[PDB]
Order: C-alpha cells, then structure tokens, then sequence
RNA sequence: UUGACCUCAAAUCAGGUAGGAGUACCCGCUGAACUUAAGCAUAUCAAUAAGCGGAGGAAAAGAAACCAACCGGGAUUGCCUUAGUAACGGCGAGUGAAGCGGCAAAAGCUCAAAUUUGAAAUCUGGUACCUUCGGUGCCCGAGUUGUAAUUUGGAGAGGGCAACUUUGGGGCCGUUCCUUGUCUAUGUUCCUUGGAACAGGACGUCAUAGAGGGUGAGAAUCCCGUGUGGCGAGGAGUGCGGUUCUUUGUAAAGUGCCUUCGAAGAGUCGAGUUGUUUGGGAAUGCAGCUCUAAGUGGGUGGUAAAUUCCAUCUAAAGCUAAAUAUUGGCGAGAGACCGAUAGCGAACAAGUACAGUGAUGGAAAGAUGAAAAGAACUUUGAAAAGAGAGUGAAAAAGUACGUGAAAUUGUUGAAAGGGAAGGGCAUUUGAUCAGACA
RNA sequence: GUCGAAUUUGGGUAUAGGGGCGAAAGACUAAUCGAACCAUCUAGUAGCUGGUUCCUGCCGAAGUUUCCCUCAGGAUAGCAG
RNA sequence: CGUGGAGGUCAGUGACGAAGCCUAGACCGUAAGGUCGGGUCGAACGGCCUCUAGUGCAGAUCUUGGUGGUAGUAGCAAAUAUUCAAAUGAGAACUUUGAAGACUGAAGUGGGGAAAGGUUCCACGUCAACAGCAGUUGGACGUGGGUUAGUCGAUCCUAAGA
RNA sequence: CUAUCUAGCGAAACCACAGCCAAGGGAACGGGCUUGGCAGAAUCAGCGGGGAAAGAAGACCCUGUUGAGCUUGACUCUAGU
RNA sequence: AAACUUUCAACAACGGAUCUCUUGGUUCUCGCAUCGAUGAAGAACGCAGCGAAAUGCGAUACGUAAUGUGAAUUGCAGAAUUCCGUGAAUCAUCGAAUCUUUGAACGCACAUUGCGCCCCUUGGUAUUCCAGGGGGCAUGCCUGUUUGAGCGUCAUUU
C-alpha cells in the first residue's frame, strides 16, 4: 500500500485529478505498452503514445487490425488510428476513439528526444 | 452549525390561511414564501444538528482491558474456536503453531508466503484473496471500496524483515509479542485468530 | 433618455452587444453543456434598472 | 423544576457556552509534533542536552515541605561555592536564579555538591574548531536525579 | 550696517512614512435587550451581540513593588488539578476565582539618575571612490537644553593591593532548510459468456509494489501510479561541519583582598468622593474631580481603626523566543459524515436568474450510449411530424433521452350499479391457483 | 364640491423613526403607521394550541391529600410499572 | 419486525442479469414482516454474530414537488361599426391593395417634446413560443442597417441648498 | 348589451367520505346511526330552502403571573434646569 | 342492451419517486505566514478567425517575454514550415513586461468620458492663440535643504 504522506488513496481526489488534468499530464497518461518484439528490442515495457507511431489493437472489437496514429485526441483521452473507422449511413467515414492501454506499439517515430526518453529509461535502442 | 440558518425569514403569523412556520421574505424568487429554519421544512435546519463534542473514544480500565487481550490470546489455542472463526486449520500440525524464530529474518514476499505454506497458512492465504468483494454499501465509495476475510497474524520477537516481507501479501497481520492488539487477536471481537508465532516471540510471552 | 449622459449610453451599448442567441457551434464542442442563452433578456420583460 | 430527591446540582451552562467548547481532537497530533518538536531540536542543539541543571528546593506550605523537589536556577551563593561565576554557568547548562536564598545550609550543600557532580560528568568543548564529536545524553533531569 | 540665536512659516524643495483591504485567532474602547428569576426593578443573560480604534504569524504576557507564612518558593504562557471550592448573591434565581502540587516550554535582560572634561569620544544627510543589506575620505548638518563609552540593584562605582586566565573580523565548499525536474517490478497465454473481458475456468509472474485512479463490466500483473531506491536543478542562510585569508591590540573581558561610596522614575504613590467592574466581602481592578507624599522610604501581607513588631518585594520608564489561540488565508492527509427535497444557498454560465428606490432578499436546475453510431434513403404532409427503413447489446435508450413508483389519465378486457361507495362472518356462482396421489 | 385663488402643478432642495411632517384625521412618512422599512441579537419566552412515525406479550391508573400570587400550572402523598 | 452505515464471518448472490419497479399468481409468520414465480430492468447486493444512529408517518391551517374533482364550467359583453371584391398564401372574419360605410372633430385617435424606457426605429427573412379567437400580421423571432452640429442641448453662471 | 346555443380559448373558490326524507335517541337542531316513508339510466335552463356553504386560529367576553399606545403625586429612575 | 360510474389487469399517457451513480458538500487532523501609495481589495468597459455566458486577460487584451516539456490544438476553418527542432501546445512553469476607465485614489470635479496649471517636444508664419506627443501638480507627518517672518532676542557697525 502507500507508505508515503503525500500520496493520497482519497478515490474522490483521484478521479478529479485524472478529469482535470492539463494536456500535459494527459500524455503520459496515454502511455501505450511496446509490443514483444519492441520491448526485447528496445529494452522498456511502455512510452508514452505520440503522433506518427505505428500501433496494434490488442483488444476490444477493432482486436488485431493496425495503422497509423492519425491524432493523439488528449482532450478525449483517446487516440485515433487512420485506417481504424466507422463507415457510417450515409457513407462518410468517421474516425473511431481507441485507448493507448488497449494498443500496442509496433514501429516507434523517432526524435533526438524520443531517443533520449527510451535512453532515460535505461534501454538499448537498436 | 449554520445550515438552514442563512435566511431572514419571519413567520406570517396566524391569519393567513396558511401554516405558521417562518417563510423567506421578498419576492421574485420563489425561494420566497417558503417554509425556513424548521426540521420539517426543505432546506430547514435538521433536527438536533450533529455536533463535534460527542463522544467519540471510551475509556477501558487498563486491568480489564489487558484481561480481555489475555483471554483473546488463550484462545488462540482451542483449535475449535480458530475453525468456528474462519480460519482454515484443520490441514495444519498443532496449535499453537510454533514457528522457527528464523522467519523473522526473512527479507522477501515470495520467500516469507512460501515460509508460511509450509507451515500450514496455504489454505487460510487463499480463503482470503478468494473472497475479496465489492463493499455492499455507500462505504465503497467512502474509501472503503473492497472487503475481505482476515488471513493469520504471524507473531515475532524481533523484527528482522519478516514485518515487511508479509506486509503486502492479503489478510496478513503481523505484530511484536510486545503489543499484541486486542483488535488483532478477536476480530470483530470474535475469538480464536489463527496466530503463527515464531518461537523467540512464543518464549517472550512468558 | 433621448438626452443621455455618456455612461447611460455605454451601458446601453453593451446590452445591445449581449442581446444574441448562442452561436450554434459552441453548442458543438465535446462536454459542451450550455444548450441555450439562459441570460438572455427583453426590452418589454424585463428591465435594466440602469 | 424541582423533583424526587436528588442531589442540588450546580450546571453553569447560562452563557452561550457551545460557542467557547475546545475538544481536543488533536491530542494525538500535538503529542506528535511535541515530539518532533524535541528531535528537532536535539540536532540543532549539538550534544547539549535539551534541559538545563536545576537545584535541590524544599517545597513550600505545611502541605508539602517534607517533599523535596527540583527548583529553578542555583543561586549565586551556591554557584560561587562551586567555583565558577553566574555569568559562564549559565553557558554551562546550569540554570542560576538571583531570586533564590539559602537559609538551610543543608540544601545549600546539596546544591553546591549537586553542582560539583555535574560540572565532573560534563565536557566542555573548546572553543576553537574541533568539535570531538561526543553523543548527547538528552536528559540532565535523568543523569542527576533529585 | 552686518552676523548669529530662539521660536514660527513656505516650497511641485531632497528622501521617506500613514490611509484602504481583510479581520478565524489577538490588543483595546463602547455596549444592549430577548432571556432566567415561574410576576419584577437589584441580579441574570453578559463584563455577551451589534458599534469604534489597533497588530501579528501568532497577539498579549514576561524577569516580581510576585507568591507566600513553609525546612519557604522564584519571569511569563498553557494543560491536569485546585473547585462548582473560598467568596459574591431580592444570601433568591444564580454566580465564582487564587496560592500550593504534576506536566508542556523554558531565557534572559536595558534604560533614567554619574565630570570623557587631558580633549562629543556619538549621529542623519550630501559627495567621491570601493570588495554596496555595507566600508572609507571629505563637507554641510545634528548635538553640551547632552549625542557615545561606563553602570541597572542580582548590583555596581571611585580608590589601593595581587596574580593568573580569556578573544576579533572576513571569504569559499559542504550539510542544514526552501523551491523544484527525471527515472526506477511482474501475463494482456488458452477456453467459456459478452457489443465490450476488467467476468468465470486453466496455466503463470512480480510483491520493501495486492493504496488509489484510468481503460467499452469486480484489473496487483493493459496504462498512470504504489513501494524501494537513484540521478539532478534553482535558492535562501549564518544554525554548524569543514576549510582558507587577514590578527583585531600598545585593545577588550573574568576573578581574590583592603577602603570609600552606592546616584535608583511625582499631579506620581497615596487619600477622599463618584461611577463602573470583580469571587474580592468597612470596598478586586479601572476612570473622573478634589487632596497630594517620602527616603532606615515605599508597596503588599483578602475585616475597618490606633499602637508595637515581623515577613516579603522595590512601583510610578523599557525589550524578549518557546510551550498557547485560530468557523480567515496558502498548501496537504483524512472520516462508522450527506448522497441531488440530502450535503454549504450554490455537484450546473450560483451569490447567478429574478425581486426591491434602497439597506438587502435570492431560487430552481446533475445521469442517452462503450461509442453520436444523434436515424442515410423511401413514402404521406404546407409544416411539425407520421409510416417504413437504418444504427445500436438494447430505441422496452431517440438530445422529451438510465431505471421510470404514486396520485391522476386514454384505450382494451372483465364485472356490478332502483338516493353514495367502501367493510365483518358465511356460502352459491364465475375466474384463477398451490399441494398431495401414485 | 370648487374653478383667479389659503388656486393647480413639474423640476430642484430641506426635514428620518420615540424621529420627521401635520389648516389636527393618530393623519401622512414608497399598497407598510397608536411608532416605517432592512439585517442581526433570534431556533427570543410561551403554565397555552397543534403534531409526535413498527408489531406482539404481560401488568395497569388518576381526576383525591397537603403547600404554592395556587384556580388551564407545579411541588407532595396516593394509585401504576 | 424493518431501515442507513461499521467490525467479523458464509472463500455468500450477480452481466448466463445485482438493485429497483410491476403482478385481485404462490408459500411462511398472530403480527411487524419474510420468501418464491412471472414481467420490466441494467451493476451491483444479501444471510448470520456483533457495532452504530440524522432509524420506521396519515394527520401537525406540516415542508417541497407533482395531481385531481370542480370543468370544456365562470367566462373571453366598457370605449357607437362594420361591408364587398381582388392580390398573397398549404391555410384569410383578422395580412396587403382597391371600393364602400363610419370615427376621432383640432381641449384630436392630429403634429412634436420633458421624465422614463433603451433599439422598441428601419429593412429583409419569418410563426415554435407570445399578442387570454386567429395570424401569412406585430412593439414577437432570426439576420442586418441607422443617431453627423463653432451656432440645438449639455458644457459656463449663480438659486434653495450641498 | 348579457345570459342562452355554436367555434376557438379557458381559469378560481372550495373538497373527511359524501349528498332524498319523517320521527327517535344523541355533544340537548343528522347526509350517515335506530324505525318508518321510499327508490329506475344519463341530463339542460333556472333558483336561492338546506349544505349549522365559503371567505380570517372570534374583532365582543373570560383566562394568561402575554403585550403595546396613552395618562397620572403608582413604583423606580432620568436628559435638562 | 348501451352510454355513464366504479373496481382489477395489460398496453399507452402524465409525473419524476425509487435503485444505482458523484470532479460537490460537511467535519477532523497536519504543515505554512505572503495584500496595499512599487496603487490593494472591489467596480466599470473592453479584448478571440468564427462568443452570449463562465473562466482568462488589458489597446502588447482567452494574451506578450522567459523557463521546462517535446508534437499538438480540435466544434469548424486555419497556418502550413512547427516535428533528429532555440520547437507544437486552450500544455506545464513563471523570475520579465504590458496592464484601458476606476477604486484608500492623489490637479479640481464627477447624475459631466466636465474643467485647470506647469515642464519638454512637434505642427500651424508663434514666450503669449490653437492642435498632436511625452512628463508632471492631493493630504498629514518625519529628517534634512532652501527662501523667509517676528523690537522673542544677542551681538556688530560708524
Ligand atoms: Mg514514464
Ligand atoms: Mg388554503
Ligand atoms: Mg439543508
Ligand atoms: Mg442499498
Ligand atoms: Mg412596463
Ligand atoms: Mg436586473
Ligand atoms: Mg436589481
Ligand atoms: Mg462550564
Ligand atoms: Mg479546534
Ligand atoms: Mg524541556
Ligand atoms: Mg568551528
Ligand atoms: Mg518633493
Ligand atoms: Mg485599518
Ligand atoms: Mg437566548
Ligand atoms: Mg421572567
Ligand atoms: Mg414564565
Ligand atoms: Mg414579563
Ligand atoms: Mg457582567
Ligand atoms: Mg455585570
Ligand atoms: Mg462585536
Ligand atoms: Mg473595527
Ligand atoms: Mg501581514
Ligand atoms: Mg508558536
Ligand atoms: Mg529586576
Ligand atoms: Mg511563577
Ligand atoms: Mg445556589
Ligand atoms: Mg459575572
Ligand atoms: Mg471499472
Ligand atoms: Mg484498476
Ligand atoms: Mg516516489
Ligand atoms: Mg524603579
Ligand atoms: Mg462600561
Ligand atoms: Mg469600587
Ligand atoms: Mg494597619
Ligand atoms: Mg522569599
Ligand atoms: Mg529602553
Ligand atoms: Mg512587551
Ligand atoms: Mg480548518
Ligand atoms: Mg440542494
Ligand atoms: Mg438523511
Ligand atoms: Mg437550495
Ligand atoms: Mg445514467
Ligand atoms: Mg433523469
Ligand atoms: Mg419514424
Ligand atoms: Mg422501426
Ligand atoms: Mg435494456
Ligand atoms: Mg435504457
Ligand atoms: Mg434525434
Ligand atoms: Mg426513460
Ligand atoms: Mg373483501
Ligand atoms: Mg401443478
Ligand atoms: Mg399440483
Ligand atoms: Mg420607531
Ligand atoms: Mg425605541
Ligand atoms: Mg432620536
Ligand atoms: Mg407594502
Ligand atoms: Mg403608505
Ligand atoms: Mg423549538
Ligand atoms: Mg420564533
Ligand atoms: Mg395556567
Ligand atoms: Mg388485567
Ligand atoms: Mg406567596
Ligand atoms: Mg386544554
Ligand atoms: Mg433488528
Ligand atoms: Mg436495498
Ligand atoms: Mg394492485
Ligand atoms: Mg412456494
Ligand atoms: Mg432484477
Ligand atoms: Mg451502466
Ligand atoms: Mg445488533
Ligand atoms: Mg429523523
Ligand atoms: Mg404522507
Ligand atoms: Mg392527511
Ligand atoms: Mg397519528
Ligand atoms: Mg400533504
Ligand atoms: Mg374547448
Ligand atoms: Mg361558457
Ligand atoms: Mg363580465
Ligand atoms: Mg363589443
Ligand atoms: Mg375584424
Ligand atoms: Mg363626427
Ligand atoms: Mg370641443
Ligand atoms: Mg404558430
Ligand atoms: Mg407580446
Ligand atoms: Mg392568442
Ligand atoms: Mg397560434
Ligand atoms: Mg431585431
Ligand atoms: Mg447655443
Ligand atoms: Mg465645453
Ligand atoms: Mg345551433
Ligand atoms: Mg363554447
Ligand atoms: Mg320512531
Ligand atoms: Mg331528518
Ligand atoms: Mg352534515
Ligand atoms: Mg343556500
Ligand atoms: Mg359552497
Ligand atoms: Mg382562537
Ligand atoms: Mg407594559
Ligand atoms: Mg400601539
Ligand atoms: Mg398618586
Ligand atoms: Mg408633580
Ligand atoms: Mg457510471
Ligand atoms: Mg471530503
Ligand atoms: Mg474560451
Ligand atoms: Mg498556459
Ligand atoms: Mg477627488
Ligand atoms: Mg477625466
Ligand atoms: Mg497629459
Ligand atoms: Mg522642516
């Protein structure tokens, strides 16, 4: 359990927190997990989601197709593929709104800073 | 202490067709009109408004409180009050339940949960752990969410490790010989806990 | 009024100014929870009291 | 108002008395930050134990005399028979009182072999730099019991 | 004629300071009545509310003109007690402190009154340079109607005699304290149900991590965290740990004996009287007016007075951390609290909308779904809509949107009804249904 | 009724609550007047009026004594558990 | 007996349907109540030993909210008054235009202002609500446009007074 | 001009449950209770017998150890003088 | 026999109880000491590509600078050069600025966007009139500076 006295167990404090958090906060909490190929790769379970990256629906009813993240939607806690939509009615598509915890990562975008986080984190990188 | 307070309102007297309790003055709001102050009336005051000053602690003469702690412990033996409590005991050697004063050293979850299936706990570690639910009340959103059974409570002289590796692993207690809470030792004040001593804690008793 | 002191008139003006319905794409915005003008007022309804 | 019989009791509560109750939610607060309190200041005041050197007193009235009991500072008289002055006792640890007298020689003794004992089980480091670190006793009450 | 001095002026003179806000807690002033007394004025409420002035992070109090009466104690504050006691009181209703004792925190001091008189030794300002919370040089200025050193009653000062002992001020780096940044385990394997697996079963892993939240349903192991640790960053600061540069000095301080002294607060203390207040009682404090001291004096010693003693402090000037308070403010952790008529009035564009000339008064109002996928298209219609269709796990979820009670309403089905209806015991008839045979 | 004046009337201005203003009715002082309105003291007091929320089981009264500024209320004895 | 919450426990019930709600269907209890079926529903909840209380309603001219009978009822009757046609429009007693009949009778139902409102002015669009019948009309609703100063006011002056 | 009938629009008071009598008894004037008279759907315009109709916790009267405006050689004070 | 009234049921109304929710409230505890003439608190009016409000801001106006992060914002449009970068962002942080008309509110007023004075500067042929730009002038009190007043009063002239 929390050992700490400034940590705080209080659920009401929590969900206020995670709703009210600033964009910033929300990218890390869009974390998504690398899959098992890039984790042995790169030496690190899970990075924060970032535009361009390539993703697997590891979960849900869009379980097992792929593409590419169209848009981090961190106003709505969650991320779009392009490729992953509802072809509606009237025929014009829609994007669908999947989660960063029910991806996985299958090819990173890399930066001089994505490099430095996976090397902050203490991790190879090919 | 001035909820239901924060109006002027006055009663309209008798004469109106109309009940007697005080009603908020003005108007153009239709807040106005109404019923104010009364323990009957929507957004009144309640009745015998709960204050800090009760009693909340009780004071116990420390004599009958220790009386009652040694019968808790003593019966912590009688092996038919530890099954009448829960407490899957019927798979473990004897009671008491006398442990190497070595456990006391162990540093490791892992090490200190299979320390205590050897010994017996296994089937009171999964009777806790199997029945984990959800709080039936309000309570559950209170911070008091989840519910269990109790597991053993793992008594030591000294504490070499063993306090912070059974720490995480659920329902089970560990305590010094020296304390020894009655709360521990009669959960909801029901006697016969399961109690895992080490030997050095079992002699200190003495 | 029709000889008006220049803070009489601005006033004026400014209630001119919030005299609109709700722009209709805001009611548009994700969590966007106002519906109508809720403070929205008439000339022969109710008065500004200045 | 007045029924059965029972004892007369006197209950002031005529005042607006809810307005002025203190529960004291914070007993165990306040112990805690009391003993904060001493911790930190045990480090900010070196090996120096954080309470000073009190004399042998008799305590006054007919009630409580035959008891002997710690008093406040040491008196000049004592202090000097103890061979050091008031000015450097007092950057000793030994509290000194100029309101105090002695008309009993016998405490007067006490006080002044109270003090010879202490200034033996003490150290007093030198000015100069050096600091030979030396493990505070905390109490001086517990080392010199009365 | 010229130059000072005293006192009083003026400058958009050079530089500063005050106001207002808040006010939970704190220091003062002012000041009720409802109420209680079974009526009522003294009393009580209450030295309370409202009104006024003033501070702080605490305020105030504080190194005894104290308590005591003992073998005496020894600044203040607070808690436990003293104690519902001593005492006050139409001695009625009611009121009501203190000393001792235990504990928390502890801390001590500085002026006035002294001839530096072989040297105003002191200080604001301006100005130039400097190592700028300051230093130094110089000039105006202050100030002898007294600015420094020295001394504060515990003392202490001037002489004389005799010995030892003890230092100051900078830099700079840590730690301390403050603000912060980053990183730090373990399944998303299989089967079943499901729109969604976060559910059940199987098989595992981590656990100094099984607090918590997020994710399409009860998620330690999907995510963020949690736990244990690691690595930084920016500050402040003299607390102290190290270091290191200057020796402050023909400076400062402590101690023993001899001797001479020993300055110590006035329209005050105190007294009378009046009013108020207090448990304070021939008067507890406070204030007005009149009277007004002394220096082996003065104050107090809880029954007025005269005499004689005794004890105990040293007023009429001053500073001071902690323990203490806190329905305010900033930041945090919580609960056997309330759960949208509850809880703050306000879970919402709530002190809003609205009322009132104004002071002020002051609401109602949360929930489609995992996802708008918020109904393409056809048909009837002037339209709104209807009927199809479509979406959806479900429209028995359609922005009138979770569930959707009751009063009350429509339809359909059944039944009864000569100025109410409803009810009790009993049975006919109709409808409906349990159990039990084997 | 009166209608050339002790006339009607706008605007500005003064007077404020035990106070104002009154050719005097206790009139008028913002639908408020034998003491306006607003908030607070205040949940003022009420021997008086109204209400006081589940079941069953056992027992089961009093309206009388005495005192009370007592007579719609208390204390006291009695009856009751 | 029944409610909210708290300790313990039955490794209790549940998305293969918890809770709730409905039901002249069933069963247990003298009763407070308990239990089941079916329907509806969608995420939680119960038994037992104990703890705890903001714990049980028919009333209080009770509080807030909702709803009836009354009842398609009282009524929509002051200010003399309307009528024919055409245009428009889904739709015309009520809009537009033409015609007729009237009225206010300059002490105006006329032409402008002060106070007060504050955009009601004007145009175009336009009928869900509103104008106690209607509505194509409007002081409504939507979207826009419009208020030009050396000489007109303010501004300057003084009045009671502040 | 209403009422009245129609189209549109459409409130309120009030409401234990309700609504035919005579007698009786009864809180001494019953819609209900006892005994009789009787009694047939659903209704429209009127009406003022009854509903001890409605409209305000009776203004009168008494009680209350409840007020307030006013007066006075009531008690007790007080600005002023 | 209907209609009508009434009772029960089903389905549909009305209405929003109930159950289950909770970024709110309440109460306790711990830590801390920071408003303003260096213009506070409060007020008014403004500010977005498309805003009435709420929140934010001040004509540099849902913001400018700086620092950290490292690719968003998102209702629509948008820029596109902002993506291995002195660089996205309704981000975080915040140390530099701007900060209308006001307010203790300070040139005087204020039911007025009313009315003066001084200084520097620019334009109009201008020390004097008009216009634009910038900088100023409240009050009490303290220390000091400077110009003073009084037979209050000392001296010094010839
Ligand atoms: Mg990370
Ligand atoms: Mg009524
Ligand atoms: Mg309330
Ligand atoms: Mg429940
Ligand atoms: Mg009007
Ligand atoms: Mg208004
Ligand atoms: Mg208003
Ligand atoms: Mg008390
Ligand atoms: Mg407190
Ligand atoms: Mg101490
Ligand atoms: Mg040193
Ligand atoms: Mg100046
Ligand atoms: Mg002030
Ligand atoms: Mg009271
Ligand atoms: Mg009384
Ligand atoms: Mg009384
Ligand atoms: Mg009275
Ligand atoms: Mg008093
Ligand atoms: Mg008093
Ligand atoms: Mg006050
Ligand atoms: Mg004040
Ligand atoms: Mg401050
Ligand atoms: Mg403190
Ligand atoms: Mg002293
Ligand atoms: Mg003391
Ligand atoms: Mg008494
Ligand atoms: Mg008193
Ligand atoms: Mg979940
Ligand atoms: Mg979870
Ligand atoms: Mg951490
Ligand atoms: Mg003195
Ligand atoms: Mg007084
Ligand atoms: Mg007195
Ligand atoms: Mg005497
Ligand atoms: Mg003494
Ligand atoms: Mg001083
Ligand atoms: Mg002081
Ligand atoms: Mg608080
Ligand atoms: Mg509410
Ligand atoms: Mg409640
Ligand atoms: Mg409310
Ligand atoms: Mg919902
Ligand atoms: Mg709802
Ligand atoms: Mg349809
Ligand atoms: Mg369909
Ligand atoms: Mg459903
Ligand atoms: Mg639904
Ligand atoms: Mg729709
Ligand atoms: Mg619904
Ligand atoms: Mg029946
Ligand atoms: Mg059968
Ligand atoms: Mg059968
Ligand atoms: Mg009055
Ligand atoms: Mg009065
Ligand atoms: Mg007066
Ligand atoms: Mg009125
Ligand atoms: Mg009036
Ligand atoms: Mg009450
Ligand atoms: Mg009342
Ligand atoms: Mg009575
Ligand atoms: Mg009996
Ligand atoms: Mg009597
Ligand atoms: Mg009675
Ligand atoms: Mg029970
Ligand atoms: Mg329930
Ligand atoms: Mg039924
Ligand atoms: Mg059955
Ligand atoms: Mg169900
Ligand atoms: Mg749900
Ligand atoms: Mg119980
Ligand atoms: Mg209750
Ligand atoms: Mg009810
Ligand atoms: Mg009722
Ligand atoms: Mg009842
Ligand atoms: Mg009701
Ligand atoms: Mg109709
Ligand atoms: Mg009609
Ligand atoms: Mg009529
Ligand atoms: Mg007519
Ligand atoms: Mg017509
Ligand atoms: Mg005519
Ligand atoms: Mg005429
Ligand atoms: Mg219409
Ligand atoms: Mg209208
Ligand atoms: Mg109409
Ligand atoms: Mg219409
Ligand atoms: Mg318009
Ligand atoms: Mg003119
Ligand atoms: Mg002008
Ligand atoms: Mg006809
Ligand atoms: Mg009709
Ligand atoms: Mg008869
Ligand atoms: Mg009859
Ligand atoms: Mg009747
Ligand atoms: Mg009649
Ligand atoms: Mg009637
Ligand atoms: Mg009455
Ligand atoms: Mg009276
Ligand atoms: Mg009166
Ligand atoms: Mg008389
Ligand atoms: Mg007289
Ligand atoms: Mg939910
Ligand atoms: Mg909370
Ligand atoms: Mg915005
Ligand atoms: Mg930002
Ligand atoms: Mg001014
Ligand atoms: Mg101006
Ligand atoms: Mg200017
Ligand atoms: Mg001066």
């Amino acid at each position: 359990a929390k050992q700490s006295l400034d940590v705080s167990s209080d659920r009401r404090k929590a969900r206020k927190a995670y709703f009210t958090a600033p964009s910033s906060q929300r990218r890390v909490l869009l974390s998504a997990p690398l899959s098992k190929e890039l984790r042995a790769q790169y030496g690190i379970k899970a990075l924060p989601i970032r535009r361009d990256d390539e993703v697997l629906v590891v979960r849900g009813s869009k379980k097992g197709q792929e593409g590419k993240i169209s848009s981090v939607y961190r106003l709505k806690f969650a991320v779009q593929v392009d490729k992953v939509t509802k072809e509606k009615v009237n025929g014009a598509s829609v994007p669908i709104n999947l989660h960063p915890s029910k991806l996985v990562i299958t090819k990173l975008h890399l930066d001089k800073d994505r490099k430095a986080l996976i090397q902050r984190k203490g991790g190879k990188l090919e | 202490e001035k909820a239901g307070h924060q109006t002027s309102a006055e009663s309209w007297g008798t004469g109106r067709a109309v009940a007697r309790i005080p009603r908020v003055g003005g108007g153009g709001t239709g807040r106005s009109g109404q019923g104010a102050f009364g323990n009957m009336c929507r957004g009144g005051r309640m009745f015998a408004p709960t204050k800090t000053w009760r009693k909340w602690n009780v004071k116990v003469n420390h004599n009958e409180k220790r009386y009652a702690t040694a019968s808790a412990i003593a019966a912590t033996a009688v092996a038919s009050l530890v099954l009448a409590r829960g407490h899957r005991v019927e798979k473990i050697p004897e009671i008491p339940l006398v442990v190497s004063t070595d456990l006391e050293s162990i540093q490791k979850t892992k090490e200190a949960v299979a320390a205590l299936k050897a010994v017996g706990a296994h089937s009171d570690l999964l009777k806790v752990l199997k029945s984990k639910k959800l709080r039936a009340g309000k309570g559950k959103y209170r911070n008091r969410r989840w519910t269990q059974r109790r597991g053993p409570l793992v008594v030591y002289a000294e504490d070499n490790g063993i306090v912070k590796a059974l720490r995480n692993v659920p329902g089970v207690e560990t305590a010094n010989v020296a304390s020894l809470n009655l709360l521990q030792l009669a959960p909801g004040a029901h006697l016969g806990r399961f109690v895992i001593w080490t030997e050095a804690a079992f002699t200190k008793l003495d | 009024a029709a000889q008006k002191s220049f803070r009489i008139k601005q006033k004026m003006a400014k209630a001119k100014k919030q005299n609109r319905p709700l722009p209709q794409w805001i009611r548009l915005r994700t969590n966007n929870t106002i519906r109508y003008n809720a403070k929205r007022r008439n000339w022969r309804r109710t008065k500004m009291n200045i | 108002a007045i029924s059965k019989n029972l004892p007369i009791l006197k209950n002031h509560f005529r005042k607006h008395w809810q307005e002025r109750v203190k529960v004291h939610f914070d007993q165990a607060g306040k112990k805690v930050s009391r003993r904060n309190a001493r911790a930190t200041r045990a480090a900010k005041i070196a090996p120096r134990p954080l309470d000073l050197l009190r004399p042998v007193v008799r305590a006054p009235t007919v009630k409580y005399n035959r008891k002997v009991r710690a008093g406040r500072g040491f008196t000049l008289a004592e202090v000097k028979a103890a061979g050091l002055t008031a000015a450097y006792a007092r950057t000793i640890g030994i509290a000194v009182d100029h309101r105090r007298q002695n008309r009993n020689q016998e405490i007067f003794d006490a006080n002044v072999q109270r003090l010879k004992e202490y200034q033996s089980k003490i150290i007093v480091f030198p000015r100069n730099g050096k600091a030979p670190e030396a493990e505070q006793v905390l109490s001086a009450a517990a080392t010199f019991p009365i």
